[PDB]
């Protein structure tokens, strides 16, 4: 049918395989072990060219090593001196400390409460609610006004730490040097009023109702329903909670 | 009537394929292919940014509430406490949506703003998108409540919605599930079930099968048979099937489901309806459902015919027999598409299976030689197939 | 060492391990969600048996799939559908294989090379008639003992024209044919001849495509591709007075 090359063409081993897809689609294809040469049936040579690398065809012994498999779709070839490994570059949230960028969610004031927040062990925020005159008390029973008085105290308190108010939360972050030891808020009530909120639920249920927009939290087992934790994450546009891939 | 153009072919004995069932006859062109109409689309335009809802459904004194549209807190309306009947009359839900509403006008001269039964609905100008909806109570959720088209969950979903609010049931995380897509209907006041916000629901009929069907008058008629419609889900969750994009070799009724045999693929119908190849629904697994299993192999067979044979359906290929069965009863996951015996079989010719054997050619270079296809006695399930024509090897052109 | 494709899922064959791919698609090797379990899910199954056997090919034999090794042959089988805990891998049958050349299924049987020291012996494996599931090889070598030589790279064969060829990298020159023939179920003919193409032709890798197979041949100044075609009645050639029957 047609001369193919020189001796050293195709190589002193080549794995040859041919690639019967088609009644037109009949090809052969060679490992040189240099390279490919694919060859139609009638002998013309037909252009392999390599993007993304040749370097997995290069063996020097290639009856032995490249194996190939052809499904109607795809041919896979598989070398199998060729060890595959992981690429330490891509991470997700590649340095990542849970203890940081905690929430409180403030949901509710009631008369009387007294509002203690403390982080690192000294109650940084103390707002006691008020009662007895009754027009503006109901105006400061609400929680968005609790929420940037409780901020405005742990600014002062907390230089470092930046804080952000939100629809329900209130941010806590931390100076990178700095990170959040003890989170505890005591309500004054039941953990109802006001709650500290950590980066570990145990239930989807459990979960803030109202979030940053990348806030990342692991919900723990319920001890309930055997399962895996998992991890999921906030999504502010559209207020879904989904799922994602973990956080280092 | 619809159309011939699908008959024509250079070589018709080998193109045209025709399945005969008692109800309707079907002829498949192997040559066309399959093809989606890019010109039927639901909701052919659609930003899910914009038309986003607010419901508001109650008030308390001393809340201020404020609905942020874009980075500016756009509706500012403290509810007021200290003289109670004025207050109590003002507590409602309804006027503090309409006081919110012709304040959220002023501020967004271009948007349009509708009250409703408890929904405020904001729709951007065609030019802009809602890009930031939050929406502060001053109390927990519950005083109003920013809705945007993505749910949790069923449960969380506005409860009094516009006639066709599309909202999409994203994961509870609870329950494994694939997120849906949910319409609301103003008229019924149920929710419902949907088909996606900017998805092509429809296989072009002309490229699939057609069928000649007797008349009144007893002359044929050769048309085209509708396919049903994607119902309800997304691309992602509902996947074209596996014909969509490629030539459809023969027509097989594997239990009570269509079937198809489209290069390497299986594709089956639901149950009931042999025509509708999509899940009922998205949002519930159901055994009656399509099925597209690949053949699994080492080799390229593209699957060309399919012969019903002892009590199995054997999925023959042109280098290779494959048998469809399931591990109990039939759903998505059950088939397993096993691979009997390699002999090799010439396609243009159907196998013909007399009795308990099943006939077909192999082609030598020169001279056909016509096998048998028999269940070997002894074991339990081994096939093999005799050749014929051994004692008349050139006889057979 | 090798790629399959079990059921709707892409398979790997890594060491003593069998990683299967989600049902749906062949990339994604990990869970949709780690928080629910579902059957379209990706597998890690370990062979097990008491010695150590890298599994090396995955054949699809009868109603199963064999995964073959070096030392052993395992079923990849599932107690009712597949999930990631019901697949089995149970160990069959202890014979042989030498894996530089893939096993071939003519048929009902699959033929593979075991390596004696001196000389390959090629081996037929079947599904033993009278037991539900008991699998034998027999050799179908015995008659020619020391015929092949060891470095064997390709088994190669024709259901149509019902002949089975190993080209052996101990000599080049032939192309090893076994002809064979099933009346009801017993072996008619065992042939083992050898076709010799020339005296310093190295042949590479012949794979008949119907009833024509196409070989590749080295000569060693350039190589070629030629076609064999076992037609009775025609003329090779266009115009030529009878079939000569010369080579190239």
């Amino acid at each position: 049918l047609n001369t193919l090359g020189d001796n050293g063409a195709l190589g002193q081993a080549p794995y040859i395989h041919l690639i019967n897809r088609d009644e037109h689609e009949q090809y052969y294809a060679v490992f040189t072990g240099s390279g490919i040469r694919v060859f139609d049936l009638s002998g013309n040579e037909k252009q392999v060219r390599y993007p993304n690398g040749s370097n997995y065809i290069k063996t020097a012994n290639p009856r032995n090593d490249l194996r190939m498999v052809t499904v109607a779709d795809y041919t896979f070839i598989v070398n199998r001196n060729v060890v595959a490994q992981k690429n330490t570059k891509s991470v997700n949230l590649p340095n990542y400390n849970p203890n940081q960028d905690g929430l409180i969610n403030v949901r509710g004031g009631q008369y009387g409460r007294e509002l203690i927040v403390h982080i690192n062990g000294k109650d940084v925020a103390k707002y006691k609610i008020p009662d007895g005159s009754q027009p503006e008390h109901v105006n400061n029973t609400d929680a968005q006004w609790l929420a940037e008085e409780l901020a405005k105290q742990m600014r002062t308190n907390l230089s470092d730490w930046t804080v952000n108010v939100g629809q329900g939360f209130i941010h806590v972050t931390a100076p990178s040097g700095q990170q959040i030891d003890s989170f505890t808020t005591k309500d004054g009530y039941a953990d109802q009023l006001i709650n500290p909120v950590t980066h570990y639920a145990q239930s989807f249920s459990k979960l803030p109702p109202n979030a940053p927009n990348g806030y990342m939290v692991k919900i723990v087992g319920d001890a309930s329903k055997s399962a895996d934790q998992y991890y999921v994450r906030y999504d502010a546009e559209r207020k879904v909670w989904t799922e994602t891939l973990g956080w280092n | 009537p619809n159309g011939s153009n699908y008959i024509k072919t250079a070589n018709p004995r080998n193109d045209l394929r025709m399945v005969t069932v008692a109800d309707y006859t079907f002829i498949v062109n192997r040559n066309v292919v399959a093809q989606k109409n890019t010109k039927s689309v639901n909701l052919p335009n659609y930003n899910p940014n914009q038309d986003g809802l607010i419901n508001v459904r109650g008030g308390q004194y001393g809340r201020e509430l404020i609905v942020h549209i874009n980075g500016k807190d756009v509706a500012k309306y403290k509810i007021p406490d200290g003289s109670q009947p004025e207050h109590v009359n003002n507590t409602d839900a309804q006027w503090l949506a309409e006081e919110l509403a012709k304040q959220m006008r002023t501020n967004l001269s271009d948007w349009t703003v509708n009250v409703g039964q408890g929904f405020i609905h904001v729709t951007a100008p065609s030019g802009q998108q809602i890009d930031s909806f939050t929406t502060k109570d001053g109390y927990a959720d519950q005083l109003i409540n920013p809705v945007t088209h993505y749910a949790q969950s069923f449960s969380k979903l506005p409860p009094n919605a516009p006639n066709g609010y599309m909202v999409k049931i994203v994961g509870d995380a609870s329950k494994s599930a694939d997120q849906y897509y949910v319409r609301y209907d103003a008229e019924r006041k149920v929710w419902t079930e949907t088909l996606g916000w900017n998805t092509e629901d429809q296989v072009l009929w002309e490229t699939m099968p057609h069928a000649l069907v007797r008349a009144a008058d007893g002359n044929f008629d050769f048309k085209w048979l509708e396919w049903s419609p994607k119902s309800c889900g997304d691309v992602d969750t509902n996947p074209w099937p596996s014909f969509v994009g490629s030539s459809i070799n023969d027509v097989f009724f594997f239990r009570n489901r269509l079937g198809f045999l489209s290069g390497e693929n299986i594709i089956l119908s639901r149950t009931a309806k042999y025509f509708n190849f999509y899940p009922a629904s998205i949002a519930n697994l159901s055994d009656d459902d399509p099925i597209d299993v690949a053949v699994s192999t080492n080799r390229i067979a593209i699957l060309k015919y399919a012969v019903p044979f002892s009590e199995e359906l054997l999925i023959w290929s042109d280098e290779a027999q494959f048998v469809l069965t399931a591990s109990g009863t039939l759903t998505s996951k059950s088939v397993e598409l096993n691979l009997t015996t390699q002999f090799d079989v010439q396609d243009r010719a159907r196998p013909f299976g007399i009795g308990r054997n099943v006939y077909f050619a192999s082609p030598r270079s020169s001279f056909t030689s016509i096998h048998r296809y028999y269940a070997v006695q002894d074991v339990s399930s081994v096939k093999n197939a005799e050749d014929i024509t051994s004692h008349v090897p050139n006889y057979i052109p | 060492n090798d790629v399959f494709f079990f059921r709707n899922r892409l398979g790997f064959l890594s060491g003593e391990n069998i990683i299967l791919s989600r049902t749906a698609k062949y990339f994604n090797f990990y869970p949709a969600s780690i928080a629910n379990l579902s059957d379209d899910d990706p597998i890690d199954v370990a062979v097990s048996t008491n010695r150590i056997a890298i599994l090396k090919y995955a054949v699809p034999f009868s109603e199963e799939l064999l995964i073959w090794s070096d030392e052993a042959q395992f079923v990849l089988t599932a107690s009712g559908t597949l999930t990631s805990k019901s697949v089995e891998l149970n160990l069959t049958t202890q014979f042989d294989v030498q894996d530089r050349a893939r096993p071939f299924g003519i048929g009902r049987n699959v033929y593979f090379a075991s390596p004696r020291s001196s000389f390959t012996s090629i081996h037929r494996y079947y599904a033993v008639q009278d037991v539900s599931s008991v699998k034998n090889a027999e050799d179908i070598t015995s008659h020619v003992p020391n015929y092949i030589p060891n470095g064997v790279f390709s088994i190669c064969g024709s259901g149509t024209e019902n002949f089975c060829s190993v080209l052996s990298h101990g000599d080049p020159s032939k192309i090893f044919m076994y002809k064979f023939l099933y009346l009801n179920e017993e072996l008619r003919q065992q042939s083992w001849s050898h076709w010799d193409f020339g005296e310093n032709v190295q042949v590479l890798a012949c794979q008949s495509i119907s009833s024509d197979m196409y070989v590749i041949l080295r000569n060693e100044f350039n190589t070629f591709l030629a076609r064999i075609s076992f037609t009775k009645n025609a003329i090779d050639l266009q115009g030529e007075p009878y079939r000569a029957f010369m080579d190239m």
